[PDB]
C-alpha cells in the first residue's frame, strides 16, 4: 500500500542513569598538610606530643 | 429510581507519567528512541610510576524505544429499530456508559502495566506489623539511588484494611496520632514517607511503589476522518478519545466507535534490571470457605465456592479443589461444585501461600439433597 518516508526522532524525556549522591568528602578531615612537595619521599611527618607517668 | 450498578473508581490514570513525548507519527515503526546521557569512569595511577600511560575512558550513551502498540476501542452496534424509541437520551444512556467503559479499559491497561513489570522480588507484608515491609520497600528503592520525590504508593483494598487493623496505627500510644485516624476512620494517610492511595484496579492483596519515571503511557487521539458523518473529542480521565458514528447501510444499523491509541513502557535501566519500582504482597497464613457447610438446591445442583484467606482476599482463582467423595459430588478447578448423588461430601481447598512452603488447607462439607 502507501509507503511513507519518516525520520527516527530521538527525545530526551528526562530519564537518566541513576547514581549515588556525594556525601563523604565533606566529612573527612581534608588538607591539614599542604607542603608535601618539599619533603623526602613526599611524606610529611607528624609529631605527637609526649606524655609521662608519675 | 437512583439505584446504580456498583462500579470501580478511577485513580491509576492520574498517577502515571502520561505523554512525556508526543510526535509518534514522525518516527519509523511509531517508535521514538529516548536517549540516556552517558556517564564515564575515572582511573587511579601511582605517583612517580615509571609507567607513564593512561587508560582512556569512554562515553557511551544508551537508548530505548517507546512505541504505540494498542488501540483501545468501545464499539456499539445498535439498529435504528432501537434508536428512536428505546433510548430516550443519547448523551446519558449510551455515550456516558461508552466513555466509562473506555476509561475503565485504560485503567486496566495501566494496571496490567504496573503489575506486569519484571519485579525481581516481592516484599512480604506481615499482617501483624506492616511497617517493616514498607520501610524495606523504601530501602530497596534507595539502594538504586532512585530520587526521593515523585514517588507513588498504590495499595489494594486488603493492604489498606491490614494497615488500619495494624496495632502500629490503631493504638494511639504506638503511633502518636492522638485522634486515631485509623480507628475513628479506617484511613492511614501517611506511611514511611509515602502517601497511600487506595485502589481496586490492582490485585487486592498487593501494593506498588514507583518513581514517576518508571512507567510511561503514551496516548494519541485518532484524527476524525473526513468521511464520517459524526465526530467528537470526548475526554475520559484527562485522555481525549475519538467518537465516530457511521450509519452503515449494510444491515441498516448505525454503528458507533469510541477509541484511542495507547502505548506502554517500563523504564528498565541500561543493564536491563528494573529498579525504579517495587511490589509488596500481603502475607497469608490460613484459608477458609465462606458459608461453611451448606446444601445444594437439587441432586444435580451447582454452587460456586469462594475461598477467603485470613486477610479477607478472594483467593478462589488461586486455589486447587479436590473432592473426598466424587461419587456423590465433584468440584471444578474454579471452585464450582456440582452434585451427582444425594449425600455428604468433603471438599478440600489448597492454597500455596505467597511466601513458599506447604499449602494451606480448608475443608468444608457439602450435603447434596
Amino acid at each position: 500500500a502507501h509507503i511513507f518516508v519518516k525520520p527516527e526522532l530521538v527525545a530526551e524525556i528526562g530519564v537518566k542513569q541513576l547514581q549515588r549522591e556525594i556525601v563523604l568528602p565533606g566529612l573527612v578531615w581534608t588538607n591539614p598538610l599542604t607542603d608535601f612537595g618539599g619533603s623526602k619521599n613526599d611524606t610529611i611527618t607528624v609529631r605527637v606530643p609526649a606524655i609521662t607517668t608519675a | 429510581i437512583g439505584v446504580k450498578q456498583l462500579q470501580r473508581e478511577i485513580v491509576l490514570p492520574g498517577l502515571v507519567w502520561t505523554n512525556p513525548l508526543t510526535d509518534f507519527g514522525g518516527s519509523k515503526n511509531d517508535t521514538i528512541t529516548v536517549r540516556v546521557p552517558a556517564i564515564t569512569t575515572a582511573n587511579r595511577r601511582d605517583l612517580r610510576d615509571p609507567d607513564r600511560t593512561v587508560i582512556a575512558s569512554e562515553l557511551v550513551e544508551h537508548s530505548f524505544g517507546v512505541t504505540l502498540d494498542k488501540h483501545v476501542y468501545a464499539a456499539l452496534k445498535f439498529t435504528d429499530e432501537q434508536r428512536t424509541l428505546d433510548i430516550r437520551d443519547y448523551t446519558k444512556q449510551v455515550l456516558m456508559p461508552q466513555v466509562s467503559a473506555v476509561a475503565y479499559e485504560l485503567e486496566d491497561y495501566i494496571a496490567e502495566l504496573i503489575e506486569g513489570a519484571p519485579y525481581e522480588e516481592t516484599i512480604l507484608i506481615d499482617p501483624a506489623d506492616t511497617v517493616p515491609a514498607f520501610i524495606t520497600a523504601d530501602q530497596r528503592m534507595g539502594e538504586a539511588n532512585v530520587p526521593t520525590d515523585s514517588r507513588r504508593l498504590v495499595v489494594g483494598s486488603a493492604v489498606a484494611a491490614a494497615l488500619a487493623k495494624d496495632k502500629q496505627f490503631r493504638h494511639a500510644d504506638w503511633s502518636g496520632d492522638q485522634a486515631n485516624a485509623a480507628l475513628r476512620e479506617a484511613h492511614v494517610g501517611r506511611l514511611a514517607g509515602m502517601n497511600v492511595i487506595r485502589s481496586n484496579a490492582i490485585a487486592p492483596d498487593k501494593a506498588y511503589l514507583w518513581h514517576r519515571t518508571a512507567f510511561i503511557l503514551a496516548y494519541r487521539t485518532p484524527v476524525v476522518p473526513e468521511g464520517a458523518k459524526a465526530g467528537a473529542s470526548f475526554s475520559a480521565n484527562g485522555v481525549a478519545l475519538r467518537w465516530l458514528a457511521d450509519y452503515d447501510y449494510s444491515q441498516l444499523g448505525d454503528r458507533t466507535l469510541l477509541d484511542v491509541f495507547t502505548g506502554r513502557k517500563v523504564v528498565t535501566e541500561v543493564d536491563g534490571s528494573f529498579v525504579r519500582a517495587v511490589e509488596l504482597q500481603l502475607q497469608a497464613s490460613s484459608i477458609t470457605i465462606v458459608g461453611g457447610a451448606f446444601a445444594l438446591a437439587t441432586t444435580t445442583g451447582t454452587k460456586q465456592l469462594k475461598v477467603r484467606d485470613d486477610n479477607g482476599t478472594d483467593v478462589t482463582a488461586r486455589c486447587t479443589f479436590a473432592s473426598s467423595a466424587g461419587t456423590k459430588a465433584t468440584v471444578s478447578a474454579a471452585g464450582l461444585v456440582t452434585g451427582v448423588a444425594a449425600g455428604t461430601a468433603d471438599i478440600t481447598a489448597s492454597y500455596v501461600p505467597p511466601q513458599g512452603g506447604t499449602a494451606k488447607t480448608a475443608t468444608v462439607t457439602v450435603t447434596v439433597p
